[PDB]
């Protein structure tokens, strides 16, 4: 959310909140010096490959270690024969089956 | 019964009468957690295990 530089209205909570992680947006964009120019051409979405939920993290002062989560349940480490579930913010996600019914299957 | 006035006489008869069973399902559904499940074959560690 602070490397694109999309407008506060239009995602009005996690502006509060990723402003609060972060400075001013320029301490990320130094070690990408080409967010001008991947956004022109258009190949910045062929650069993410999404790997899934974290797990756990490892925190020292100058490196932090993640461990993530592919191809399934992640296990959870610090509460034992527990599972990980996924966090979104409720400001990025958009549902999308939404109906009065004024119906759909069930799967 | 047969009687004396100029009523028809009877014939015996019969009934034959069809009877079928209904069939009927039942079903109920039971939850389980996964760490109930699993946390019986986990092994003893401690009095509070």
């Amino acid at each position: 959310f602070m490397l694109s530089g999309m407008e506060a209205a239009k995602a009005p909570q996690t502006h509060k909140v990723a402003g609060v992680w972060y400075g001013s947006g320029s301490g990320l964009a130094d070690f990408i010096p080409n967010l001008s120019e991947l956004m022109d051409t258009g190949e910045f979405h062929t650069l993410l490959t999404p790997v899934g939920p974290m797990v756990q993290s490892v925190h020292s002062t100058f490196v932090t270690k993640v461990t993530s989560a592919m191809k399934g349940v992640g296990l959870a480490r610090d509460e034992p024969r527990a599972h990980v579930g996924l966090t979104l913010p409720c400001d990025m996600l958009v549902d999308l089956d939404e109906s009065c019914p004024m119906r759909e299957p069930a799967g | 019964i047969a009687h004396g006035d100029g009523r028809r006489p009877n014939k015996q008869r019969q009934y034959i009468v069809m009877k079928a069973c209904n069939k009927h399902h039942i079903g109920a559904e039971i939850e389980l957690a996964a760490a109930d499940i699993e946390l019986l074959f986990a092994e003893k560690e401690t009095p509070l295990d």
